[PDB]
RNA sequence: GGGAGCCCGCCCCCGGAGCCCCGCGGACGCUACGCCGCGACGAGUAGGAGGGCCGCUGCGGUGAGCCUUGAAGCCUAGGGC
RNA sequence: GACGUCGGCUACCCACCCGACCCGUCUUGAAACACGGACCAAGGAGUCUAACACGUGCGCGAGUCGGGGGCUCGCACGAAA
RNA sequence: AGAGGGCGUGAAACCGUUAAGAGGUAAACGGGUGGGGUCCGCGCAGUCCGCCCGGUUCAACCCGGCGGCGGGUCCGGCCGUGUCGGCGGGUCCCCCGACCGGCGACCGGCCGCCGCCGGGCGCAUUUCCACCGCGGCGGUGCGCCGCGACCGGCUCCGGGAC
């Protein structure tokens, strides 16, 4: 809303609110990102720290869907399940110990964040970091691997 | 869940009939003018031709 | 509530009146013609109202029963009354303060009927 | 035997004279409406000796006779008898005063109208 | 002639919320009126913090609303959250609780009500403990957002680990001439 | 003038239901709909539910 | 019930009205006190000066302990040190006057600012005189007249300072809470010196104003509060 | 509640004690984005911010708005804020 | 004091005393022998799109979203909802 | 045609004419007055009123009717929130019994109060209209003024006493 904008509170003023002694000039600095070495180094190495240089190895015909791997941790595992799931569970006296397939919910790796509730789980999962596995382990689970 | 009242049913020359209605919470719910001048104000721009 | 819908229409009535730096509110039953939460008849659940009588003589008093409200054809009751300039002025001060109905506008209602009653008179030479 | 008003305090103003702008006697095209010099070398602008008045907050009048008529009420535009009965509680301090484009028939029943209420009208006898 | 700096006479403390809803409005004028009243400065504290800003009340987890009532001596207390509770996934076992807040989303709300516990608003813990007796007052972590991240001692300086402004993360966008020893130099 | 101008807003939904919701709510107490100019005063009842 | 809470009633007035004639006598007998060590005071004064005159010997007065300080120039161009002191002596408007209690440190600052300002020894009626015409205390930081002892009692009843004769000596005989008291008191804001001034611009000592002034100080006062 | 004091009993309620405080109900003051009371201060280019019941145009609502018994516009040695 | 007498601070003209150099801009410095300028009327210059950063308001909340498409209408209001 | 064929409204620069005023330091401007005109608001005194007090009917009090407000024994029935119960049909529905919040979510009787209408109430009450009191209160005076007492802020003067 230019009711709302600046530019109504600007009207009677020379300058416009952009200084007398120096002009809006048109690109007094240059255009755009010119001189990152050059008059705007000091900006370039305070602000943007690794611009200029190349590093790594190049990768031509590089593919997202190739190294797609979403990752879950055991701070959130039990809510891929049902409510109802992880309430039959420590109880019916036969240590039931539920199954949850992570590929379902929509992740292939299981990661060890978190603390999980002392209750066997069948976790399975296309990969499996080792205190992941630790932690099912103490818990009393199994970790299961699938393609 | 506040307390909803009892709206009666007028025919068509008025003299309320025997039915009633629960009012719906619907008319309970809260009132937001602000929410409600927003809504309209940006709902508004969508009918407009380009010029 | 009542003070949800005040707040609703402290600025965005049609009754509000701007225009030279006094802020009125013109829906019925509001005495003293004045836009504030106090004295306004729409929003309170107990309203009082100070009106000319439809004939020419006399005044008109109107309450808000309480008893049922969303129901605008039989919320409020009228009364006429028409006596010697000082009994209306009794009936109305009874009205409010012996009913203990809405106290803050009994004096207000008492000076809109006492306008009333000089301005149904005849004027001048 | 006009309609006095509830109170009349003496109206005291510190100035009365109109503000001008600066160089509007000089030319044509500047209008007497006051506009703020803003330019690096103006003596009305730095308030040099002899010159102009720059109009500031000090020159606010009282707020007990502000927008004070001399007569001491303070107006209300009024359109339609409807609008003029607002100042029926406020007979004693406001004054209405009826609108430019109301024809002289309808103004003629709010003079009427405003005499019944004893509400003060400051142009009553204008059409006619 | 006095020599008075006014750089910084005005104070910019908030006085009324910028919010136009009439809600939060009320609610503030009760508490106003509670404060200017009781003797307690609970009620100041919390309408000074009905006058913040939406990302000076951050919202509070319910983890951590739990961990702060599980201290020892805050027991059967209410708890008075101005900003919004928000639910949990990664917490099971919730108590019965007494919760105040502006708002509760629907799925904390659901955990409180099966625990148990009771949820009040602002009006309502007003009604009850107008000097707030017995309540326990908790805030959200103000530095929470990631807009903090990025303030501080810029990047490019040593001894800092302030996260720059990029475009996108990546091999060929940063780590280079400043950031790596083989290039140039690093802080 | 471009044609290209930003014409159409875009509102949540939720935001859109929630201030339908509260004009459906603020329909009834009669003070606002006779505030809103709409002469109601012989209307039996303002939820006017007709067969 | 009425009745009896009627006579509660009056009987806290009664002894509120008691207590507040016991605080009016108390301050009668510590202003009759305080004018009883005052003329003990100007009386041992003399005796002291007569006693070591009646023999070969001298009597050398003790350096006062408190002094009055009245800014006299303005604060267009003023040294940064100078601008501090003057500052720190609630000295920031001209022809403002307040009571010093003299020591190493005070006088150092005085030196310092010795240039912008006048200063020497007040006189008892020219302490009666500035705390009455113009005393003004800072009030919940605030400048209010001295217009009732019942302002005094609640800023300084924990320093033994309940009426204006309390304030007045402890003003004058520097005490433990001269501090509080002088913190207390509003800088007075003095008027122009009628009759003029001999040179703002020099010293006392050659035929100015500023400096040192020990007892033509009273005279400024007089021509000034 | 018990024991008693410089023969016993009351020592009462505002639909009325009549008021410099009445905790029983409470404005002429309450458009609480309102009203009221104290102090201190007021320079200003470049520049920033706030309030405009300042002004122009068109749109959605609203004034049972104005108007051929005279709209906008224009002129004015008239009354004004 | 009341049928040629009253009040009109403001605005019409005139006289007197004091003050008072022509506006905008570059500039440390403008009334300048620095530049633009006879006068008047109309037009006239910080906009829009996109990408960001911060702050504020609203909705939901470890979730959030409508991009695109489809189902309701013959488009008055709708290319809306 | 005060719309007369480039003719609706007809402004400013500029010009001609009528009326008034003025005019040897170019003109013009700000502050303060004075003089003359333009009309404006008064008056053929403007002593502005608004309450209380003194010198044609009904309130007061009853009868009948109607309407309204408040209240508790929750009186009786609905309504309605939290819990307990019939498991009666994770979230969503009915019954009687109990407690609590009895919540402005509604009714039927009861009481108290108020208002209106119709009847009595004929005149030491009642209300109007006008006057002689400037008697009590409040804001005010049509214009020009004058005086008195109190206070605050100042510049002074005449005394006495240490």
């Amino acid at each position: 809303p230019s009711r709302l904008r600046k530019t109504r509170k600007l009207r009677g003023h020379v300058s416009h609110g952009h200084g007398r002694i120096g002009k809006h000039r048109k690109h007094p600095g240059g255009r755009g990102n010119a001189g990152g070495m050059h008059h705007h180094r000091i900006n370039f190495d305070k602000y943007h720290p690794g611009y200029f240089g190349k590093v790594g190895m190049r990768h031509y015909h590089l593919k997202r869907n190739q190294s797609f791997c979403p990752t879950v941790n055991l701070d959130k595992l039990w809510t891929l399940v049902s409510e109802q799931t992880r309430v039959n569970a420590a109880k019916n006296k036969t240590g039931a110990a539920p199954i949850i397939d992570v590929v379902r919910s929509g992740y292939y790796k299981v990661l060890g964040k978190g603390k999980l509730p002392k209750q066997p789980v069948i976790v399975k999962a296309k990969f499996f970091s080792r205190r992941a596995e630790e932690k099912i382990k103490g818990v009393g689970g199994a970790c299961v691997l699938v393609a | 869940a506040c307390a909803r009242p009892l709206i009666s049913v007028y025919s068509e020359k008025g003299e309320s009939s025997g039915k009633n209605v629960t009012l719906p919470a619907v008319f309970k719910a809260p009132i937001r003018p602000d929410i409600v001048n927003f809504v309209h104000t940006n709902l508004r721009k969508n009918n407009r031709q380009p010029y | 509530s009542a003070h949800l819908q005040w707040m609703v229409v402290r600025n965005c009535s049609s009754f509000l009146i701007k225009r030279n730096k006094q802020t009125y509110s013109t829906e019925p039953n509001n005495l003293k013609a004045r836009n504030s939460f106090r004295y306004n008849g729409l929003i309170h659940r107990k309203t009082v109202g100070v009106e000319p009588a439809a004939d020419g003589k006399g005044v008109v008093v109107v309450m808000k029963r309480r008893s049922g409200q969303r129901k605008p054809a039989t919320s409020y009751v009228r009364t006429t009354i028409n006596k010697n300039a000082r009994a209306t002025l009794s009936s109305i001060r009874h009205m409010i303060r012996k009913n203990k109905y809405h106290p803050d506008l009994r004096m207000a209602a008492i000076r809109r009927a006492s306008a009333i009653l000089r301005s149904q008179k005849p004027v001048m030479v | 035997a006009a309609l006095r008003p509830l109170v009349k305090p003496k109206i005291v103003k510190k100035r009365t004279k109109k503000f001008i702008r600066h160089q509007s006697d000089r030319y044509v095209k500047i209008k007497r409406n006051w506009r703020k010099p803003r330019g690096i070398d103006n003596r009305v602008r730095r308030r040099f000796k002899g010159q102009i008045l720059m109009p500031n907050i000090g020159y606010g009048s009282n707020k007990k006779t502000k927008h004070m008529l001399p007569s001491g009420f303070r107006k209300f535009l009024v359109h339609n008898v409807k609008e003029l009965e607002v100042l029926l509680m406020c007979n004693k301090s406001y004054c209405a005063e009826i609108a430019h484009n109301v024809s002289s028939k309808n103004r003629k029943a709010i003079v009427e109208r405003a005499a019944q209420l004893a509400i003060r009208v400051t142009n009553p006898n204008a059409r006619l | 002639g006095v020599d008075i700096r006014h750089n910084k006479d005005r104070k910019v403390r908030r006085k009324e919320p910028k919010s136009q809803d009439i809600y939060l409005r009320l609610l503030v004028k009760l508490y106003r009126f509670l404060a200017r009243r009781t003797n307690s400065t609970f009620n100041q504290v919390v309408l000074k913090r009905l006058f913040m800003s939406r990302t000076n009340r951050p919202p509070l987890s319910l983890s951590r609303m739990i961990r702060k009532m599980k201290l020892p001596g805050r027991e059967g207390k209410t708890a008075v959250v101005v900003g919004t509770i928000t639910d949990d996934v990664r917490v099971q076992e919730v108590p019965k609780l007494k919760v105040c807040a502006l708002r509760v989303s629907s799925r904390a709300r659901s955990r409180i009500l099966k625990a148990g516990g009771k949820i009040l608003t602002f009006d309502q813990l007003a009604l009850d403990s107008p000097k707030g007796c017995g309540t326990v007052l908790l805030s959200g972590p103000r530095k929470g957002r990631e807009v903090y991240r990025h303030f501080g001692k810029a990047p490019g300086t040593p001894h800092s680990h302030t996260k720059p402004y990029v475009r996108s993360k990546g091999r060929k966008f940063e780590r280079a001439r400043g950031r790596r020893a083989s290039r140039g130099y690093k802080n | 003038t471009k044609t290209w101008r930003r014409w159409h807003r875009r509102v949540n939904t939720t935001q859109k239901r929630y201030a339908i919701c509260s004009a459906l709510a603020a329909s009834a107490l009669p003070a606002l709909v006779m505030s809103k100019g709409h002469r109601i005063e012989e209307v039996p009842e303002l939820p006017l539910v007709v067969e | 019930n009425f009745a009896e809470l009627k006579i509660k009633r009056l009987r806290k007035k009664f002894a509120q009205k008691m207590l507040r004639k016991a605080r009016r006598k108390l301050i009668y007998e510590k202003a009759k006190h305080y004018h009883k060590e005052y003329r003990q005071m100007y009386r041992t004064e003399i005796r002291m000066a007569r006693m070591a005159r009646k023999a070969g010997n001298f009597y050398v007065p003790a350096e006062p302990k408190l002094a009055f300080v009245i800014r006299i120039r303005g604060i267009n161009g003023v040294s940064p040190k100078v601008r501090k002191v003057l500052q720190l002596l609630r000295l920031r408007q001209i022809f403002n006057g307040t009571f010093v209690k003299l020591n190493k440190a005070s006088i150092n600052m005085l030196r310092i600012v010795e240039p912008y300002i006048a200063w020497g020894y007040p006189n008892l009626k020219s302490v009666n005189e500035l705390i009455y015409k113009r005393g003004y205390g800072k009030i919940n930081k605030k400048r209010i007249a001295l217009t009732d002892n019942a302002l005094i009692a609640r800023s300084l009843g924990k320093y033994g300072i309940i009426c204006m004769e309390d304030l007045i000596h402890e003003i004058y005989t520097v005490g433990k809470r001269f501090k509080e008291a002088n913190n207390f008191l509003w800088p007075f804001k003095l008027s122009s010196p009628r009759g003029g001034m001999k040179k703002k611009t020099t010293h006392f000592v050659e035929g100015e104003d500023a400096g040192n002034r020990e007892d033509q100080i009273n005279r400024l006062i007089r021509r000034m509060n």
